This record gives structure tokens, C-alpha cells and sequence, in this order.
């Protein structure tokens, strides 16, 4: 039961870092989306100079 | 001579209306760029919207 109760601690840590990665993940897919906009926006502030 | 001194008046009034007239259509051209302007900033904030 020990044994089993070190590997229920492992995996709740293990689901703990799988979660926080996907989330890492996304966070970094939602800059490179947002990116666009603002290059699109500053460029055509170059057409209103 | 009267007559004469009548007859340029006349024209340098003319000529005063040329610089009028020529004011206010640079004027009016300007406009339209600067309406130009604004419609590209106009549109710029829909971007940021």
C-alpha cells in the first residue's frame, strides 16, 4: 500500500505538470495570434503618416 | 486719366480674387487628404477594436 500510495504522489505530480505545460503552451499560440494584429495596425499607421 | 485709374483697380481687384480663389482651393485639397488621414486612422482603430 506504501508503494502504491508513492505512485499516486508521482502521478498527481505528473498531472500537475501536464496541465501547467498545456497551458504554457497555449499562452505562447495566443501571442503569435495577437502578433498579427499589431503588425497590421503599425503598418497601416505607416500609410496614415 | 480717371477712367484708367478706374480700369486698374478693377483689375488688381481681379487679380486679389485670384489669390482668394487660389486660397481656398488649396485649402479644399488639403481637406480631402486630411480626410484621407482620418479615414485610414478611422479604420486603424476598427483593427484595434
Amino acid at each position: 500500500v506504501s508503494q502504491l500510495t508513492q505512485f499516486g504522489s508521482t502521478l498527481q505530480n505528473i498531472i500537475e505538470r501536464q496541465d501547467a505545460e498545456a497551458l504554457n503552451a497555449l499562452l505562447q499560440n495566443q501571442a503569435a495570434e495577437l502578433i498579427l494584429t499589431n503588425l497590421s495596425i503599425q503598418d497601416k499607421t505607416i500609410e496614415e503618416l | 486719366a480717371d477712367k484708367i485709374s478706374q480700369s486698374e483697380t478693377y483689375r488688381r481687384r481681379r487679380q486679389e480674387w485670384e489669390i482668394q480663389r487660389n486660397n481656398a482651393e488649396a485649402e479644399l485639397k488639403q481637406i480631402d487628404a486630411q480626410l484621407k488621414s482620418l479615414a485610414v486612422r478611422r479604420e486603424a482603430a476598427v483593427l484595434q477594436k
